[PDB]
RNA sequence: UUUUUUUUUUUUUUUUUUUUUUUUUUUUUUUUUUUUUUUUUUUUU
């Protein structure tokens, strides 16, 4: 099937900088949002950015607005998020999410039918 | 099965459908039932008397199939031929080597019982008469299963063959006579008749009884239309079964072709029970008929008419199929056996060849695949967006425009109606 | 033809519906001889979008 | 045949299809077991009632194929002829240098066995009914092979050679007569005997009986019909027949072309046991018939048609073909052959002929090739993308355009139904 | 009658570059994609570098990027490899491999129908 | 004057279907509705 493959997270200190990537292949994501989510344990699964396929309109949460940075490569069938200036409030599992064709991705997980199996991202002091 | 639900207010749903089993049975799932397939005759009356008792029968309205039948057994019970090699089919040695065998040695002959009908016998009958009264009840019970009036012709030529045994034969029937020989039809005991008379006189094509196979060929592969397409798309085309079977392209198709392909049927066996296994009662429902394979007939008769078939043209089309998608998958296979000519030399004068030339670095590319492989053909209509280039319509155009007298309910008439335009 | 029905939207979704059974036709390799199977290629990246599914 | 998977769960399958053997018999294949021909006839009647005996006969419709071979043997075995050079085919050395041999030279003479009776005699009917009596005999088998209203077409010519050997002659037969002769192709010994007319005056052509091979001129080459086209297409195209050869670009015209050029049959011979194969009963499959080699017919016969043959646009469109392919490569010989005039100086006054000059030095693309050679052409037709060029096509058009009046299941009308539009 | 031939490998030192050649011949590669693969000893054979047909576009294997150039030539019927910066992590026998037409070519092998014998490349300090 | 589908009893809704079936295909054989041989302006004292 469709699966999305998520690499890159680590244990860093806080203000490094970590390189999330997404492999997303099984089907054409031309017109698909791509997009990534995180959850910390014991708290709520929550949205850090998504990019979506018109125009690569970038959509950010206040939390990370101006250190992160989500970018798509659809020939490369890839999704990467550049998390610079790191904070230990940003750790989490950081969880890649594909939603279906011409289909909305909202913040709340509306849309996006597929997820990644995702990648542990640890920032400490 | 899969869970379905109404979003607006989360209420489970359970869509079904009203069902239709209709099993399919296979010829090898009956022999090892039964190693033996039973005739049921009657044997009291004799030969002259069963003669004018089925010549005035004919003659009349009124005629007894049990008449017929205990008639036939004693005109051509006294046949033989010699056999070249060994014959056996689905574990039952019907003859082995030099053995001379008749035609009754297929089935095991048993006797029917009750009442006989009285039969207005005549006399003055003579001998020469079963020379072509057999043929003659044999041919009927081909006129009888054509519905159309002006096909009706087989009776002629019927009449045909036998003014050939004799030069003063005439039909022993009333105009009302095509009301008669239609049940014929329905007594097992008859179809076991003439199925035996055709898988005799199949193996034995030399023997001077050969034209009794008139009227009894209808019986081999009867009910067996879906086969008998594959090995058309198999001449159409030129290509083996397999690499036909690679160019399948549809789930239902492939669903078919699995289900025409058990492997313990002898569907390759010359002389065999099979293309009679619905007249011997071998099967009551077909496996290999466009009935139950419907998607695999349109599809390769539609691939076949595409490339200018002359007998596709008035194959029906079946109902409740995805015309849609068997359109597309006969539309890229037709495309793709049409461009792909295969062109190559054969035979050499000066043992000088085509040498191809390799060193075209130009890169034609977005052009079609060189040959015929699915693979190749899949990629190329991936690059269309799997939808059909302008030159496939116009291909497809080029081929069922100029088709005259076009049938209703056929394929013919469907190409034509949906790329002529 | 049934009397008093939405005719307009139930032809634009019997409109859609047909249109979209009718491109899709989902054609996919179902035999294969030596084991060599339509292999569907992922490095098409000039965003062939406005595209139906 | 090769493994066959259903990629869907590795699942092995096994397309299969109905086996025809239908082999192919050959002429010295014949030979090889029987050094000679029997045939059968009755040498008991004498001539003069069997002269009453078939002719009172042939007024009724009631006539046995037993008197009239009984009666050919009486009319025709007194002419003999003298041979200019030996002759002697399969090793069957029938004369020598100058022997006067006979009609029923060719054949060995059996006597058939059976019950038959006088039917009527008949007197006053003179010798001069010898004269022509075989001759309406044999026409009747000419006449008896079609089956269509130019039946009464060749009748008439029938009719309008009698008049000849004697001004009063009328038809002995009734309009119902067509029914009567058709039986006597059915008659091993008729049909020998007719192929020994035949191979006979074949010989010794404007002997003053020469009259009578009409009708029996149907014989040589009777179920041969591949080989003609294989003549015609080297008569119409203009080149050898290894240059022909080497322009079949199908495996299956490759083949039927070699299943009909085996070393041993004598197709090359003038006088020959081998065009009569099917009424000589050597042979009951012939190899050479537009139904064991229909890839051959149809290519060879459209290419034919294409170069603007008139033989071509009535030969009939053979069943279950590579209808693409045979007409793509048809069209690819056609073409070059049209192209390729090969215009050259055959004779000169003051010992000038054209000097072709070769200091052209323009880099000439895609201008096709300058003879007929397969090895270039291929070449050519390789850099079109092996799609048929638009002057191609355009060239099929303008060739098969302009044809009127053309009968359905022929060539022709496939040829102008493919092109014209 | 299609093969690929390889030609080029041999015994380096760390730091030294080779050459890979591959001559394609058979048939026709216009609409295919080339590539090349490595088997290590005791190991299966895994993803270098494959150059496609469309704008000659190039995916490497992230062991090589950086180090490998892989190119080809459809006028000349080649598939070059150029190994520079070599180590002895790169030490393997290295294939040619080719494509069916518009068919895809995947990094684990999926695809590419035809292979060739292959060539040595060992690297040594 | 009323009125206002030349709508409607009620069910109903392929002028579908017993079942089987599917070239208004096929005995075999063959397939220029070619040919005796000459011959070729429905030319000419």
């Amino acid at each position: 099937q469709v699966q999305l493959v998520e690499t890159g997270g680590g244990l860093v200190q806080t203000g490094g900088s970590l390189r999330l990537s997404c492999k997303a292949s099984g089907r054409t994501f031309s017109n698909s949002i791509m997009g990534w989510f995180r959850q910390a344990p014991g708290k709520e699964r929550d949205f850090v950015a998504k990019i979506s396929w018109r125009n690569d309109y970038t959509t950010y949460a206040d939390s990370v607005k101006g250190r992160f940075t989500i970018s798509r490569d659809n020939a490369s069938n890839m999704v990467y998020l550049l998390m610079n200036n790191l904070k230990p409030e940003d750790t989490a599992v950081y969880y890649c999410a594909a939603t279906k064709a011409y289909n909305g991705g909202e913040t709340s997980g509306r849309g996006f039918y597929y997820w990644g199996q995702g990648t542990q991202v640890t920032v400490s002091s | 099965s899969v869970t379905v639900k109404r979003i607006i207010d989360n209420t489970v749903i359970v869509p079904k459908l009203p069902a239709n089993e209709d099993p399919v049975e296979y010829p090898a799932d009956y022999f090892r039932k039964s190693k033996e397939i039973p005739l049921y005759i009657n044997t009291t009356k004799s030969l002259s008397d069963l003669r004018g008792y089925v010549y005035q029968g004919l003659k009349s309205g009124n005629v007894s199939i049990i008449h017929v039948n205990s008639y036939l057994y004693g005109a051509l019970k006294d046949i033989r031929g010699k056999l070249d090699k060994d014959w056996s089919s689905f574990g039952i040695n019907i003859g082995k080597a030099g053995d001379t065998i008749g035609i009754f040695d297929l089935v095991s002959l048993k006797a029917l019982d009750g009442v006989l009908p009285d039969g207005v016998s005549d006399a003055s009958r003579t001998s020469a008469d079963d020379k072509w009264l057999p043929l003659y009840l044999l041919g009927l019970y081909r006129v009888g299963r054509t519905q159309m009036p002006e096909y009706r012709k087989k009776l002629m030529d019927g009449l045909t063959n036998q003014c050939k045994m004799i030069n003063e034969q005439f039909e022993p029937l009333v105009p009302e006579g095509r009301d008669i020989f239609d049940v014929w039809g329905n007594d097992s005991n008859y179809t076991k008749i003439v199925a035996a008379v055709d898988m005799f006189f199949h193996m034995f094509k030399k023997h001077e009884c050969a034209s009794f196979r008139y009227g009894t060929i209808v019986s081999r592969f009867k009910d067996c239309a879906a086969l008998a397409t594959f090995g058309h798309l198999c001449k159409i085309t030129g290509m083996s079964t397999e690499d036909v079977t690679t160019w399948i392209l549809n789930r239902e198709v492939a669903d078919e072709m699995v289900q025409m392909m058990l492997p313990g049927q002898e569907i390759d066996k010359a002389d065999s029970y099979m293309p009679y296994l619905i007249d011997f009662g071998l099967s009551s429902k077909s496996p290999y008929s466009s009935v139950k394979n419907p998607a695999f007939h349109f599809w390769g008769q539609l691939t076949a008419l595409l490339l200018r078939s002359t007998r596709a043209r008035n194959a029906r089309q079946p109902d409740d199929i995805e015309y849609t998608s068997l359109t597309t998958a006969g539309l890229l296979y037709a495309y793709a056996v049409g461009s792909s000519a295969d062109l190559a030399q054969q035979f050499c004068v000066g043992d000088n060849k085509y040498t191809p030339d390799d060193s075209t670095g130009g890169l034609t590319t977005n052009a079609p695949p060189q040959g015929r492989d699915v693979v190749e053909w899949l990629g190329w209509f991936e690059d269309q967006n799997r939808k059909p280039t302008p030159d496939m319509m116009q291909y497809a155009k080029r081929a069922v425009m100029s088709l005259q007298g076009l049938r209703e309910k056929t394929i013919g008439k469907y190409a034509k109606s949906e790329f002529d335009k």
